[PDB]
């Protein structure tokens, strides 16, 4: 972590911030979707089972 | 507004006999008539056409192939012109039966005529390829047309020649006839499971749709920048004008990347070549390596079960 | 003060002026209609409140 | 993020809707009002495909499939789990395609070139709408449209074809196939010719259009020119798509039997219908 | 060889499909690199080289040997505008339009732009000029369609700008390229064929209005046209589409303007 | 005072006042419509 | 563009002229939107009517893809 | 909430109002169609 | 049909337009209610 | 020239032109609505 | 957290605000559709089973 | 010191203050909506 | 001193300081979220 | 190992760093998905069995 600031001498901050925001949003969507895919951790479904919705 | 689809005025003058370098003008024939009907769309001049040694060989072989199939069609019709017109599309020159395998011992009425016609077609197509290469060489151009034609020839050979040899029977090849070869393709599909689940069949269809897409895109682009004289593409390659720049910027602002006035032709030739290339590979695999493409797809994650 | 609306040409300025007029009148009409509709709805809700479903009365008038 | 010559062409104006609200670029892309619409629709469609994959249970991309409503729902709506997602994704796809075409129109206007390209794209859009909207509505159900899967819309193609026997016996289909094949041939020839003219034999000068015309008159005895060949490519591609759309609009709508029976009309013509011999009779 | 697998389900078919994926990736790389021969390296909106230059590197230089002793061209290479651009940035941030400062049609910016091409006539294979006026072209004559010579030229404002005096023709292709239009002042300009709708009575030009017909650039020699003059004339006429819209006397355009 | 469009503070305030008046009128009509629908056929 | 002759629309104070000019703007835009939507609706209806006119009901095809 | 008027120092009202009208009509149509799709709330069939 | 403009030399546009708006809204409401009354065309119940 | 309201001929002609334009726009929208309804559920 | 204002020295507010509006509407629509997909939280059907509209 | 969009420090601070005010208003409305939904039908 | 972007050392240091502050805020929120989830329903 | 710095006299750091980031993220996603595929090391299902969420 000593001289990481020099990365901004290599990469334009605007493009890097745009790509990082896009990447983080897509990654979070992917992980939430993967969790929703499994029968456990499907918070909607296991909540429906816990409270006897169906 | 004028959309440049058709010429709105035709001019005509002295006929252009063409360039002259390393080319024997004796073989070049005479200039034919000027056709106004074609003059509306493109050039109105017909000819002159080069008739070399390979030209004569190709013409003779192709004439004999066409006439052989015609005579068999006549025999199949009872030599009745009315029946010949009524059943022109339904006739067939079938290959030898599977009983004979690859043998040349088929009777002339059940397989020999097909072998003779196939030999004539083989000679005609290969002589024509040699002709294309030699014509490019005479003018000093590159041999790109020769290699694209070579791709088409590769698919043709796999369909008619190499695959029957690998399968071990002449009955695997394609019968000469309109509905006969349509039925041949349908049966080739049905025998080997869905040809749809052939991955190389899918790639071939991908590149055929891509050929249509790319030619539509390129034709529309060049017609849209023809008001700047963009149709003179060799000049644009030599000295980039505003036509090339406007086309490139349209495609860059549309989809983030573009081509140049030359590289788009590399894209075009490859998107056309890969059709027959991948089709030949897929047909070659079918039967030889896979006998049921649906089960292969099921085992390779493509089909649901 | 904003004075950028003034840039629109005059004939359109009034082609919308009386759009404004005539349909403002019936916007008043629509206000009346929806007020009546909401009054009827309020009375329907108060009717849903009361223990009326348990016991109802027959038709006062007969033959419809 | 500009080409060496891009600077002089980035000017205001040439926009159908929005004034200069969205008249700006993002990187190389040009945004515009219809670009905003296209991005929204595309993103929504892709995420809904991912969500339908979650509902289906499989994460294999080739197995993901978004089936349309069954035939029992007619032309009405369906539950999102069993038909609704397909319809939402189809509305998104149609909106994205139309907005893409209109954005191309705006870029053409800003550059001062002709409108041939969005017009050409409109043909592909109309063929897609024929397959998804016109034919199912004409036929009476959304279950006649195709699923949105990589290998499962091929199942739709195969089943729809074999409902009518060998689909090869469709005339509006034969014409379209011949147009597609001619288009591929023309594209290969044109690309190869311009490449051989611009990249001649090693050490030689660049060739001229005169050399191209000479080569193709030597080969086959007719040269269509440069303007001619580009016109021809556009016409061949558009005609192929048009005839394919026709072939699928008349199938199951005004023709219901096997397609070879259609070809039976020529055989039954009065002056050779009864003559013996030949394949037919 | 039917059904034999090296490992798992991998066999000859899988080998072919994977080798094809590798080849396809290589081919896409090669094609894009070939397409990176013109317009690179990327510039900023002021003129300095950019920070972001692309995942694909620039290709090796290649040289074209132009015909008729015109020289050689090396691409990619040092490319410069070779002209002054009359534009001013509207905003400080990148990615916004540059507004014209003076007259866009004369400054040559926007849709009315032009490129400083070679100031030489275009030559056919034999060494003669590729485009010639028809009256100086021996043997050429109108073959079919409505003859435009002698028809009045009408501008986009429904006012007559002049009369057609001659047709310029491409000698090899035998297709008409330019019309020559003589104005009231007696001088003659050129108009590309692709911009005129030759009707029964008149030649109609929807790009330019009549008052702007004088603004078209002229040619040095009356018997030839160079690539640079071609570029200037074509850019002027085409940019008339956007920069002559107010003067354009169109019914539907007028209705839309009244609507807005 | 960025002034990307050229409006002054007074013009912006007046425009926002009128726009918010229109927004509140639209919202009021929407609210009465939702009340009518909920009375007719509640969704909760 | 040319000024109107009746000039009694000019008697409205500028603020209410505003309160309708902008109405006019925003909702001319969505009048265009409504035109597009109803055009597509009419196109669908035309194809539905042509489908009725034809004998689809008597003989109809089974579902191409599985599960309808 | 008081200073929100300054948004009009950022955006031209013409473009914003056009976009707002288009967006509102589009959203209303979308929601009505969604309601029409479900067998319940399909007021026609109910 | 050309001279119909002269009706505006008879009637003040303000009163005529107000009456027209009220009448049109009233008629539309009447027809919608009539349709809602019949068991058919009662789109809600259909 | 009754002049019961005070409008001149030119004012009346302009007003009638604009009013008829609005009437025809309204009628066109009504016609497309009726066509849509008739396709959905004909009443004849 | 104080210096975050400097992001506006990096990005033009017009583009950022347009992207933000589009993204927020897209995300809201996505989440509402996801809720409508599941048999639970499909508020339409939860109410329709409550009042017996089937 | 760094500058990419031409805004000065004071303009950036004012813009950020207003933007954060709007963000917090939006977040407050979202929070009350989530509380209402959780009371009506909890998901945990 | 490469300066492919034209930023000086001081600008880069300031930008990195602010960016790292934002990164650590985001990471802190993520950590508290993961702790809450793990308490509610551990995955180990 | 000392002279490896000379690689930066061959490659522009911008392109190399972009390629490295893309490659690392791609590889990490690939390995995580491979682990998720197998019934063992599918940490989601291993834990669902450990705590009897089925
Ligand atoms: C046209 C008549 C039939 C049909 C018949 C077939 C057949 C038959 C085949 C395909 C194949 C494909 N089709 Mg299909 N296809 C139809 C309609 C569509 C539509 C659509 C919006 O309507 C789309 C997006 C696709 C897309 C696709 C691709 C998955 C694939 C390769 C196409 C290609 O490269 O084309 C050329 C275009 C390009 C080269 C440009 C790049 C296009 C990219 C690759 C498209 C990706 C789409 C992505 C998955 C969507 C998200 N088809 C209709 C219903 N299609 C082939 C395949 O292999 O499938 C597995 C195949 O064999
Ligand atoms: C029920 C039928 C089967 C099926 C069966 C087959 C079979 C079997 C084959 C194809 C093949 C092809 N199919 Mg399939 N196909 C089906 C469904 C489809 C669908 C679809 C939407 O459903 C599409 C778009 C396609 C599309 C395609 C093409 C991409 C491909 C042919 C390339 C080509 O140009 O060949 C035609 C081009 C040539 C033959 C080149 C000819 C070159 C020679 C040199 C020409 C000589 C001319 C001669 C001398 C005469 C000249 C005379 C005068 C001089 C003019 N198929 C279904 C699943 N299809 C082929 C392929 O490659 O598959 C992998 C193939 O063999
Ligand atoms: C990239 C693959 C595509 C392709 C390419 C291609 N074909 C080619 C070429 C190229 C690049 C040629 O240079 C060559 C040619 O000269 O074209 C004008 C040829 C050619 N492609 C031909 C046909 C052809 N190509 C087809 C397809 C395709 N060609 C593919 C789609 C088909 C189909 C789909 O069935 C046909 C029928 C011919 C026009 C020509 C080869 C001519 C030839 O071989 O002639 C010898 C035979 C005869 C003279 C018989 C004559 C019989 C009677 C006298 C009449
Ligand atoms: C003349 C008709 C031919 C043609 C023309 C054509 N297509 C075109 C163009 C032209 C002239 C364009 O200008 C336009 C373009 O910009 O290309 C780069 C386009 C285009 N042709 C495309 C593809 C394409 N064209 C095809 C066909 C053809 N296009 C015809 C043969 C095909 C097929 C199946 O044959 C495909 C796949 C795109 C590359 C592009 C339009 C891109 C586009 O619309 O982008 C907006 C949408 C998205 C980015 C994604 C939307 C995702 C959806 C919401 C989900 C859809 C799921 C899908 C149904 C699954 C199926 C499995
Ligand atoms: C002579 O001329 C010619 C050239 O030029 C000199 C050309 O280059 C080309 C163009 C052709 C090529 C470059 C060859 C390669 C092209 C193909 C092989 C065709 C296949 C193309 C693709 C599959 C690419 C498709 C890519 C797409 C659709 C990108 C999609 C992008 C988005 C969805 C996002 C767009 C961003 C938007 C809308 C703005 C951001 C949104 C905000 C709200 C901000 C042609 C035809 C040509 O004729
Ligand atoms: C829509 C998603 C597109 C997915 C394709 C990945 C390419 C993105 C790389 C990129 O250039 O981002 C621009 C930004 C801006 O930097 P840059 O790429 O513009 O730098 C200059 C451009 N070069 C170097 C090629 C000359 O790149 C980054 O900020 C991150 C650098 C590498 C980290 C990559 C992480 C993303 C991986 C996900 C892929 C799946
Ligand atoms: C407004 C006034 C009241 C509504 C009138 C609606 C007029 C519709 C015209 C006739 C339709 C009809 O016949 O209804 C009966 C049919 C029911 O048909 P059916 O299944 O019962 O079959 C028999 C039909 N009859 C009985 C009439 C013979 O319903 C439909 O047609 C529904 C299809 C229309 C959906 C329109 C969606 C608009 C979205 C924007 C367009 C963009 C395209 C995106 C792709 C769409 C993919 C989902
Ligand atoms: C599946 O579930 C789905 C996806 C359907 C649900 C999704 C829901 C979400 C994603 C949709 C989001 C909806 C929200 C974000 C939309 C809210 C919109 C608000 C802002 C409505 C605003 C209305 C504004 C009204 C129409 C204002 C009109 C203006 C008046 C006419 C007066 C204007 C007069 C001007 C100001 C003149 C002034 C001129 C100067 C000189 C004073
Ligand atoms: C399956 O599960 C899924 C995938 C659905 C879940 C996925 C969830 C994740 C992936 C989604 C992520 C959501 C987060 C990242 C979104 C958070 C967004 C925040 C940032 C909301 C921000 C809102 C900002 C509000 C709207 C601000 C509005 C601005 C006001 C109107 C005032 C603006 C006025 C300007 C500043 C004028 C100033 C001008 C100068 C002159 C002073
Ligand atoms: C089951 O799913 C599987 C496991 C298959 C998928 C798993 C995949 C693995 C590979 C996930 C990978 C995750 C890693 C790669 C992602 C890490 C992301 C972190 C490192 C990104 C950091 C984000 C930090 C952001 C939130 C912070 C931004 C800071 C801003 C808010 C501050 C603004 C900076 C401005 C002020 C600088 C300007 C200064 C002046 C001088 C102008
Ligand atoms: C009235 O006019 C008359 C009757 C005089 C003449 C008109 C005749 C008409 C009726 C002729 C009709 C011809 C038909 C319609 C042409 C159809 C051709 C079909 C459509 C071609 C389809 C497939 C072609 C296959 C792929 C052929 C492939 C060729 C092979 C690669 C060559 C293999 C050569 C081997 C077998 C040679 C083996 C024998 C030697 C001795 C080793
Ligand atoms: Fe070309």
């Amino acid at each position: 972590m000593s001289k990481f600031y020099k990365i901004w001498m290599i990469f334009d901050p605007r493009r890097v911030f745009v790509a990082q925001g896009v990447f983080l949003f897509l990654l979070a969507v992917m992980i939430h979707l993967i969790l929703l895919s499994t029968p456990s951790y499907n918070w909607l479904e296991i909540s429906a089972a816990k409270y006897n919705r169906v | 507004e004028y959309q440049n689809i058709f010429s709105q005025v035709q001019v005509r003058g002295p006929a252009d006999l063409g360039m002259t370098e390393d080319v024997n003008l004796a073989n070049r024939s005479g200039v034919g008539p000027f056709s106004t009907l074609l003059g509306w769309f493109g050039n109105a001049q017909l000819g002159p056409i080069y008739l070399g040694s390979l030209g004569v060989l190709s013409l003779f072989s192709g004439l004999m192939w066409f006439f052989t199939i015609g005579i068999w069609f006549w025999y199949q019709a009872g030599w009745n012109p009315a029946v010949f017109l009524r059943d022109l599309f339904f006739f067939s020159l079938e290959p030898p039966a599977p009983e004979y395998g690859l043998s040349f011992a088929a009777p002339l009425k059940e397989g020999g005529l097909w072998l003779i016609a196939s030999f004539f077609m083989f000679v005609a197509v290969w002589s024509w390829w040699g002709r294309t290469y030699l014509r490019a060489q005479a003018l000093g151009m590159g041999k790109h047309t020769a290699w694209a034609f070579l791709s088409a020839i590769w698919l043709w050979m796999v369909l008619g020649f190499i695959r029957p040899i690998l399968m071990g029977s002449w009955s695997e090849a394609v019968p000469y006839g309109i509905f006969s070869h349509l039925d041949w393709t349908n049966n080739f599909s049905l025998v080997h499971g869905n040809l749809f689940y052939n991955p190389f069949h899918g790639l071939s269809i991908a590149f055929l749709y891509g050929s249509a897409l790319l030619f539509a895109m390129h034709g529309a682009t060049i017609l849209a920048v023809s008001r700047f004289g963009g149709e003179r593409e060799l000049e644009q390659i030599a000295d980039r004008g505003t036509a090339a720049e406007r086309a490139a910027l349209f495609w860059r602002w549309t989809m983030g990347f573009n081509a140049t006035m030359e590289g788009i032709h590399r894209w075009a030739i490859w998107m056309a070549v890969l059709v027959t290339l991948t089709g030949g590979i897929g047909i070659l695999l079918s039967g030889t390596v896979v006998d049921n493409w649906y089960v292969w797809g099921q085992n390779h994650g493509m089909a649901p079960l | 003060i904003f004075n950028d609306h003034l840039n629109t040409n005059p004939k359109t300025n009034l082609r919308l002026w009386v759009a404004f007029q005539m349909m403002k009148g019936a916007g008043w009409a629509g206000g009346v209609f929806f007020g009546t509709l909401l009054l009827i709805g309020f009375f329907r809700v108060v009717g849903r409140m009361l223990p009326i479903q348990e016991n109802q009365a027959p038709a006062p008038n007969i033959t419809g | 993020a500009l080409l060496s010559f891009e600077r002089k062409y980035r000017v205001p104006g040439g926009t159908l809707v929005g004034g200069n609200l969205f008249d700006f670029w993002v990187g190389p892309f040009y945004v515009g009002f219809f670009g905003v619409a296209t991005f929204f629709f595309a993103a929504l469609g892709i995420i809904l495909i991912a969500w339908s994959a979650v509902l289906q249970g499989t994460w294999n991309p080739q197995l993901i499939s978004v089936y349309p409503p069954a035939l029992e729902y007619g032309l009405g709506g369906a539950p999102l789990a069993k038909g609704g997602l397909w319809q939402i994704i189809t509305i998104c796809a149609t909106g994205a395609f139309v907005s893409w075409a209109l954005r191309e129109v705006e870029i053409c206007r800003k550059l001062g070139i002709g409108y041939h390209i969005p017009f050409a794209f409109a043909f592909a859009i109309l063929a897609y709408l024929t397959l998804v909207l016109f034919r199912p509505v004409m036929m009476g159900a959304w279950g006649y449209a195709f699923p949105y899967g990589i290998w499962t819309h091929l199942d739709w193609v195969s089943n729809t074809g074999y409902t009518y026997g060998n689909f090869h016996y469709n005339p509006a289909h034969m014409i379209a196939i011949s147009f597609f094949f001619t288009n591929a041939l023309a594209l290969a020839l044109h690309g190869a010719l311009v490449l051989s003219a611009a990249n001649p034999e090693k050490g030689k000068e660049m060739r001229t259009p005169d050399h191209e015309d000479t080569f193709f008159r030597d080969l086959v005895g007719y040269s269509i020119g440069t303007l001619g060949i580009h016109r021809l490519g556009l016409l061949l591609s558009l005609s192929a798509v048009f005839f394919s759309a026709l072939c699928m609009i008349i199938t199951g709508t005004i023709w219901f039997d096997q397609w070879v029976d259609w070809w039976q009309w020529w055989v039954k013509l009065p002056w050779w219908a009864n003559i013996p011999g030949g394949i037919n009779g | 060889m039917v059904g034999v697998t090296a490992f798992g389900n991998f066999d000859l078919a899988s080998l072919a499909i994977y080798s094809f994926w590798i080849f396809l990736a290589g081919l896409i790389y090669y094609l894009q690199t070939e397409n990176m021969r013109e317009g690179y390296p990327l510039e900023n909106e002021d003129g300095t080289p950019a920070a972001n230059q692309g995942p694909f590197p620039l290709p090796k230089p290649k040289t074209f040997i132009l015909p008729h002793g015109r020289g050689t061209l090396t691409v990619p290479g040092p490319e410069s505008e070779d002209r002054p651009i009359a534009l001013a940035r509207t905003a400080v941030s990148e990615g916004f339009p540059h507004a014209p400062t003076g007259d866009p049609m004369k400054d040559g910016v926007g849709p009315a732009s032009w490129v400083a091409r070679r100031d030489l006539p275009e030559l056919d294979g034999h060494g003669h000029n590729k485009i010639k006026p028809m009256k100086a072209a021996a043997g050429f004559h109108v073959s079919a369609g409505k003859n435009p010579i002698g028809l009045p030229v009408r501008g986009c404002d429904l006012e007559i700008a002049g009369k057609v005096v001659d047709i310029w023709v491409d000698i090899p292709e035998q297709m008409a390229r330019f019309l020559e239009v003589e104005l009231k002042d007696g001088s003659t300009r050129l108009l590309p064929m692709q911009m005129v709708k030759v009707q029964s009575n008149r030649v109609h030009v929807n790009a330019l209005s009549s008052d702007l017909f004088a603004g078209i650039p002229t040619i040095k020699s009356p018997t030839e046209v160079t690539l640079l003059e071609e570029d200037k004339i074509c850019g002027y006429v085409a940019g008339g589409l956007m920069y002559a819209a107010p003067k354009r006397k169109s019914v539907v355009a007028a209705m839309l303007a009244e609507y807005a | 005072d960025l002034g990307y469009t050229g409006l002054t503070d007074e013009q912006a305030q007046e425009l926002h006042s009128v726009y918010m008046s229109g927004l509140w009128l639209f919202s009021a009509v929407a609210i009465v419509a939702h009340l009518a629908v909920y009375i007719w056929r509640p969704w909760f």
